[PDB]
């Protein structure tokens, strides 16, 4: 009962078995949970010669609306994933609890630390209430995201240290509930030179249909009828096997087409909600493809997962644009 | 046994080392050390296998004794050759040995009880170390009871006219940043050094080390010393003060110098993975080289180095560039959150006010920071001062030791709302202009759109970001190669030449700066609403740097048209 | 036999050495030294290809008399190739034996080194140029109209009947299979041994010559377990010192029974157990399991793990002396049998004790197909300036370069295999490749590429139905604008049954024929256009 991996893991339909044990919690919301399932699955250094450490952990968010069951999405991650941390909004000033301290054996060694990313590397950070923190701490957290490193002073020491881990947040916006499909930069005061560091977006937009209200109500009432296809028993181990041992790659396949799609992205998106159109989120696409083939243990990949990634981004980036929600739709039925 | 070693083996070992070509000895090396007062000698650890097959496997286990049988053999083999006749051994003298190897480096995390009183090899990094007190060998530990009418119970008077004296320094070691500090912080260790190896290692360097893990007094204590240190070759891991460079190296260097396709070669040197951004890059490399620190009969120790600026929208590879400038002679990096105070703490031993002192640590190195922006003003004023006079002052308690340090500086930034400020007027900085004035470079970054550039920056990055590509095809380009060369090459070029200008450069530069200031004042008057000595005294440093590059002392203003057309970028940037 | 001809050799000459090889340099540096002995000036030559040879003779288009070529001969009826050859002294000494006899006869301008237990082609010329049909020899070569001292024209019928019924053996020659034969300069050692030359370094050079293609998997030795008598009989019997050998320089060379795993001496172990084929494939390490079975063997040897990532030279003593004293006996029972072979070793002095074959794996790595456009010939001039005792700063660089290549090799094999790039494509197996490396540009490294994939896949994913099938491979050259190199290679474990592909690729050339080249004296090779192989592959199936 250890090769249960290769008892099922090579069948085709089990791509969507990510979701049947992602969080069997809440009727709708498949897309965002599959996306989290991806971003929990990935990791690679791919360090080239001498330059730097590239990236293998990725920014997420769901700045939606106060009500959508999203808090609860994240606790499954904490109780399921290997390594994580305890925090809400309103941490320190990001200076940290007794961080800067010069070194003597007076005051009984005078404890040292710099925050918490140092304390969970190759793990994840749980945060909520992004829009409800002292700006000068959410300032300070703005180095780990891509550079994955810290660097300090203001003691008798100038030691340095890496901060390699993963971010996830599910906060709330300004303005009560949520605008309509009206733009994002108008909808919450998260500035330009950060949300670019953020890549993969999602939004829990809600509006009123009676049918799905009946459906999910039935689902909830049944969810409180617990009286007296995977379990959680395994995907823990599947992700450990996938994140530790296998170390996939890429090959020359069709990688010119990403250029045309990024070009369509930036040209059709100039001044509407078009500030967060940068190069890490097109790091992310090919990297997510590698994560998909990691979810297969394929170790290489064909056009399938690349088209899936490009599909997801068509989806989300259409979601966070106007009531005319079909601009890229009409522009993209030829790829779809 | 103590003597069968010295009786023949070590004593004849040095005598017996023989390859024709009549070099392969340690005898001539010993004598040519002796003549010049050095008093040391170096060996490997896998030459003894070329003499025998046992002694080495005894050298590891009982080193502390063997490494004195060596000293006795050394001097008794060397004082025979001191003798020209029996009339010029004025008196004998003691020596210290060095041994080296190429076996394999280790890590601090395996230094445990079994690796004790035993030889090793490691590789770490340094923070700081002590001063130079003392220690000696003999004079005229337990000093027992007997005396030598009575003279009672240990009356021993040291005769320190008749004592001796060797050195003592207490070096230090921290680990490397890639051996599981991930869920931790880095530990470190203190050390020991003996006779001729103080002022051999300044802190802030990469080391190889040959040492031994031995104690002083069951919870008893650790320490280590040098058993014949050597150093690192992370490109040029330790090439920071001394010279084992050879005429071959000087030859290759200066043969590179006269090669008049080196600078445009070097504008493509830093990024074997990034496209474009070349005029941004033509003076990130000159910043290393530095100009001239010309003091005069009056006070004017005028500003030697240069300083850098950049602010721009994200998405143009700021961070990697600054990390690379840290990578390629000596430097450090923080960014924000750190100081305005210096370090007047107190060792709890003796209760005094010592001065631990880290712009100190770039006194020939440099420094780079990002986020002058997102670190507020309580720590900007000490650095307001340092980078214009370099006389870092101190006046806190009863000490006024205004020490100094020569450092340059590099600045990244982040402006609010992207080019929102950069299109309109006065939101370039939000804070003040006198650290925007007190710098040299003025280089803004934008990320403007164009489909050709889009598609190119698309495929240019993919071949970079595909499967650790650059094994074969990077160095096969023309001359964009070998940062290690750049390290050693700089530590030559800065430390030789004393350049300064010609005649013809002066008038052209004066007229040019005149037109610059006049254009600024006309922009003041042509808008009915609103030029330092620093700008001249800095742009002169780019001529300084260029003449530093080609190794010509005297440089021209036609040579410097490139520099002033670089400063043109600054001028037409702060155009408004 | 030139105990008689060598006394002809005093006047001027040209010493050519055809396309690059370790037989080449080994057999030729010795002759350089010989010919600077009796005071003659001479010429050593690089060949990059037969065109380089024809222009060389064009560049040496004089009447130079004692002209020599070594390790070639099968290119043309070399009288036909070579017009100014009128009575000039030619010399072959080549081990690529299956040559036509048009080159052998005409006993003025060739030297028949015909000596073998194979009297297989005795009448082989008595009908080709001696008889003819559709053309006074008094044969079919002459008139055929009942004029040559069942019907008047059955003359031709019997003529072609004999002709073709013995083309059963002519098609056996040069049209079924090719090989090499005997040594490159061991004959030359025994030649010079009559002249009282006790050059121990010459013995080392010829040992290099043999242990290239003593690789009983690559090219056959045959004499091997007979040369354990022969070469020792050359050297061991004549001892200049029975009591005085505790000397520094060039102590009289020795022989021991050791292995052919790569670079056991100069590197750590657990990476050097990983790059050979015979140790790797028979333990299957590119899969995770192989590390475990390797580890459970390391248990039985009980070497330390930490030690197994230290250089063998860098280990402590007793393990590094007892290593092979153990491995030879408790490896026979755990899937691997046949790495132990017969080779030599010696030290110059105190530095370290070089391994008798560890030069060749640096030499093969001195083929630097660099974009400077000069470096092959400079690589030759470096190589033959390497094998001495003198030049040794460069042999270490060679070893370094060699090992980093050998650990780049695997890096592609895992990449290619578990994506299942092993295209069957019919009667044989087939491989294709996309872009260029400086590693595997030229074809020596390319055969080395093929001969790890091959064992890996064909041994481990099949029944015993298809374990005996041959090999091909692409190899692109972004160097020359697109030519799509290819090489032919044999099936498994058939030492004497060597290449069909001396010509066999030429089947499709006969059918359609597209821009094909055979520029190398090497037969087991071809050169093409950038992508004009696909239909040529559809032809080249059968
Ligand atoms: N569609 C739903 N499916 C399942 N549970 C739900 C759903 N909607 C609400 N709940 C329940 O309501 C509770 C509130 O969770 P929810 O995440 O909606 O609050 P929240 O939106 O995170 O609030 P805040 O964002 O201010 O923290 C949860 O226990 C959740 O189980
Ligand atoms: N011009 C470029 N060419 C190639 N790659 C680039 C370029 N610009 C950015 N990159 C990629 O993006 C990363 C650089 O982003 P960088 O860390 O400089 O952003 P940043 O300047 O730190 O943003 P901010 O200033 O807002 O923090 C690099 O890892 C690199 O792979």
């Amino acid at each position: 009962d250890i090769a249960t991996i290769q008892k099922l893991s090579k069948d085709p339909r089990i791509v969507e078995r990510v979701v049947a044990s992602m969080a069997p919690s809440i009727y709708g919301h498949d897309y965002i949970k599959r996306a989290l399932a991806l971003a929990l699955f990935g990791g690679e250094s791919k360090n080239p010669g001498e330059k730097h450490k590239v990236r293998g952990d990725i920014n997420l968010l769901i700045c939606g609306d106060p009500g959508t069951a999203k808090s609860q999405f994240l606790k499954y991650t904490e109780k399921v994933a290997p390594r994580a941390v305890f925090t809400t909004g309103q941490g320190a000033s990001a200076v940290g609890l007794t961080a800067y301290v010069r070194r003597n054996p007076v005051s009984r060694e005078w404890t040292l630390e710099a925050g918490a990313l140092v304390l969970a590397d190759q793990g994840v950070c749980l945060i909520d209430e992004f829009d409800k923190m002292n700006d000068q701490d959410r300032t300070s957290i703005h180095e780990a995201m891509e550079q994955q490193s810290i660097s300090i002073s203001k003691a008798g020491i100038v030691t340095s240290l890496q901060a390699r881990c993963t971010v996830i947040a599910a906060a709330n916006p300004i303005g009560g509930r949520y605008d309509p499909s009206m733009t994002f930069s108008e909808n919450v005061n998260l500035s330009e030179p950060i949300l670019s560091r953020f890549d993969v977006l999602c939004v829990v937009k809600d509006e009123f249909d009676p049918m799905q209200d009946q459906q999910l109500a039935k689902f909830v009432v049944h969810s409180h009828m617990k009286h007296h296809e995977i379990p959680q028993d395994l995907l823990r181990q599947y992700i450990v096997y996938a994140k530790e041992n296998i170390r996939p790659k890429l090959t020359n396949i069709d990688e010119d087409k990403i250029a045309k799609m990024y070009a369509q992205l930036r040209q059709e998106s100039f001044a509407t909600g078009s500030l967060p159109i940068t190069v890490r989120h097109i790091e992310s696409v090919i990297r997510m493809s590698e994560a998909h083939a990691r979810m297969h243990l394929r170790e290489n990949v064909m056009e399938a997962d690349v088209s899936m990634a490009i599909r997801m981004m068509l989806e989300s980036f259409i979601e966070a644009q106007k009531f005319s929600v079909m601009k890229k739709m009409r522009s993209t039925f030829q790829k779809y | 046994i103590n003597l069968q070693a010295v009786k023949k083996k070590y004593k004849e070992f040095i005598r017996t080392f023989n390859e024709e070509n009549f070099f392969y000895k340690y005898r001539d090396t010993l004598k040519r050390n002796y003549l010049n007062g050095r008093y040391f000698l170096e060996i490997e650890m896998e030459d003894l296998v070329g003499f025998d097959e046992t002694l080495a496997d005894k050298l590891n286990k009982q080193p502390t004794e063997h490494l004195e049988i060596f000293e006795e053999a050394a001097r008794e083999v060397a004082d025979e050759i001191t003798a020209p006749r029996p009339e010029h051994e004025e008196h004998m003298h003691d020596i210290q040995i060095l041994l080296s190897s190429n076996a394999n480096p280790t890590n601090i995390r395996q230094l445990k009880s079994d690796c004790v009183s035993k030889l090793v090899k490691i590789a770490g990094i340094i923070v700081a170390a002590s001063g130079i007190s003392a220690k000696a060998t003999r004079m005229s530990y337990a000093l027992p009871r007997k005396c030598n009418p009575k003279c009672p119970l240990d009356p021993f008077f040291i005769m320190p006219d008749k004592c001796k004296c060797v050195d003592f320094q207490t070096l230090k070691l921290q680990e490397l940043p890639d051996f599981v500090p991930q869920g931790e912080i880095p530990r470190h260790l203190q050390l020991f050094c003996d006779r001729s190896l103080c002022e051999r290692v300044v802190p802030g360097n990469r080391v190889l080390i040959q040492g031994i893990y031995s104690i002083r007094k069951g919870v008893r204590a650790p320490y280590m010393r040098v058993v014949g240190i050597t150093v690192d070759s992370e490109g040029a891991g330790a090439i920071s003060r001394y010279s084992n460079i050879t005429s071959d190296e000087e030859e290759h260097f200066r043969r590179m110098a006269a090669s008049g396709d080196i600078y445009e070669r070097l504008s493509q040197s830093l990024a074997p993975s990034i496209f474009g951004s070349r005029d941004i890059k033509k003076a990130i490399t000159c910043m290393l080289f530095g100009g001239s620190r010309k003091r005069l009969p009056d006070g004017l120790c005028r500003r030697g180095d240069i300083n850098v600026l950049l602010l721009g929208d994200p998405g143009t590879a700021k961070s990697q560039l600054l990390k690379f400038v840290e990578k390629v002679p000596i430097a450090v990096y923080t960014s924000g959150k750190g100081g305005l105070t210096a370090s007047v703490m107190k060792d709890p031993q003796t209760r005094n006010f010592v001065m631990e002192g880290a712009m100190v640590l770039a006194d020939g190195g440099v420094v780079c920071i990002d986020e002058f922006d997102k670190m507020r003003e309580d720590d900007r004023v000490a650095i307001h001062e340092a980078m214009e006079q370099q006389t870092i002052s101190i006046a806190k308690a009863g000490i006024t030791t205004t020490l100094n340090s020569r450092c340059s500086v590099l600045a990244a930034a982040n402006s609010i709302f992207g080019r929102w400020d950069d299109t309109k007027g006065e939101e370039n900085i939000d804070f003040m202009p006198t650290i925007l004035s007190r710098f040299d470079m003025i280089f803004i970054v934008k990320d403007i759109h164009d489909e050709s550039r889009d598609i190119t920056l698309a495929k240019h990055i993919i071949n970079v970001h595909l499967s650790s590509n650059k094994s074969a095809p990077s160095e096969p380009a023309e001359g964009e190669i070998s940062l290690s060369t750049f390290k050693k090459y700089i530590h030559y070029c800065r430390t030789h030449c004393g350049p300064r200008l010609s005649e013809a450069a002066g008038e052209k530069l004066k007229s040019r700066y005149v037109l610059m200031r006049s254009g600024a004042g006309q922009q003041e008057k042509a808008s009915d609403k609103r030029i330092t000595v620093r700008q001249l005294e800095a742009v002169i440093r780019i001529s300084e740097s260029l003449a530093k590059i080609r190794l010509q002392p005297f440089a021209t203003d036609e040579h410097v048209n490139e520099a002033l057309r670089l400063f043109q970028v600054s001028t037409l940037d702060a155009a408004m | 036999l030139r105990n008689d001809f060598y006394r002809q050799l005093v006047g001027k000459r040209i010493l050519i050495v055809v396309n690059y090889d370790i037989d080449a340099i080994c057999a030729s540096r010795i002759l350089q030294a010989l010919f600077k002995y009796d005071h003659m000036l001479y010429t050593v030559v690089p060949i990059m290809g037969v065109t380089g040879l024809k222009r060389a003779y064009g560049e040496h288009q004089g009447d130079v008399k004692y002209v020599v070529l070594v390790n070639c001969g099968g290119c043309v009826d070399i009288v036909e190739l070579l017009q100014p050859s009128d009575d000039v002294t030619f010399f072959i000494c080549d081990s690529h034996r299956p040559l036509d006899v048009c080159n052998i006869y005409s006993d003025r301008q060739v030297c028949i080194l015909g000596d073998a237990s194979l009297e297989e082609n005795i009448p082989a010329f008595e009908t080709i140029f001696y008889d003819s049909e559709g053309e006074d020899s008094g044969a079919g070569e002459s008139d055929q109209e009942d004029q040559a001292p069942h019907e008047q024209r059955i003359l031709k019928q019997r003529a072609r009947r004999q002709w073709e019924s013995e083309r059963d053996r002519i098609m056996f020659e040069y049209t079924q299979f090719s090989y090499y034969g005997r040594s490159a300069a061991l004959m030359v050692f025994e030649l010079a041994w009559k002249l009282s030359k006790d050059n121990m370094d010459l013995l080392w050079w010829a040992i290099v010559g043999i242990t290239e293609q003593l690789l009983l998997g690559k090219i056959e030795s045959g004499a091997y377990t007979l040369e354990l008598e022969q070469i020792q009989s050359h050297v061991s019997r004549l001892t200049n010192k029975t009591n005085d050998q505790n000397t520094m320089s060039a102590s009289k060379i020795t022989f021991e029974n050791d292995l052919h795993l790569v670079l056991y001496r100069h590197w750590p172990v657990t990476e050097s157990m990983r790059y050979s084929r015979y140790s790797s494939c028979q333990l299957k390490l590119w899969t995770l399991r192989g590390e475990k079975r390797l580890h459970e063997l390391l248990l039985e040897m009980g070497l330390p793990l930490v030690h197994a990532r230290q250089t063998y030279g860098a280990m402590d003593l007793v393990l590094r002396k007892e290593f092979f004293s153990m491995v030879e006996r408790l490896a026979e029972k755990y899937d691997i049998a046949d790495i132990v072979y017969g080779t030599f070793t010696l030290s110059y002095g105190y530095r370290s004790r070089y391994a008798a074959a560890d030069y060749v794996y640096a030499l093969l790595a001195i083929m630097e197909s660099v974009k400077k456009h000069k470096t092959p010939e400079d690589c030759f001039l470096e190589a033959s300036d390497a094998l001495s005792r003198q030049h040794k700063q460069l042999l270490s660089a060679g070893i370094d370069q060699a090992k980093l290549l050998h650990a780049a090799v695997f890096r592609q094999v895992q990449s290619s295999l578990e994506a299942r790039q092993v295209h069957s494509a019919g009667s044989f197996f087939y491989y294709v490749l996309q872009e260029e490396h400086a590693f595997f540009s030229y074809p020596y490294a390319l055969g080395l590429l093929a001969r790890f994939l091959l064992r890996g896949h064909v041994a481990t994913s099949r029944a015993r139905q298809a374990s005996d099938l041959p090999l091909i491979a692409s190899c692109p050259l972004n160097a020359s604008e697109g030519m799509c190199l290819l090489v032919g290679i044999v099936p498994v474990r058939e030492d004497s049954p060597r290449n069909f592909f001396g010509k066999a690729f030429e089947q499709a050339a006969q059918k359609s024929g597209v821009a094909l080249l055979q520029d190398f004296f090497e037969p087991a090779v071809v050169q093409l256009r950038q992508s004009d192989l696909t239909r040529f592959l559809d032809s080249l199936t059968v």
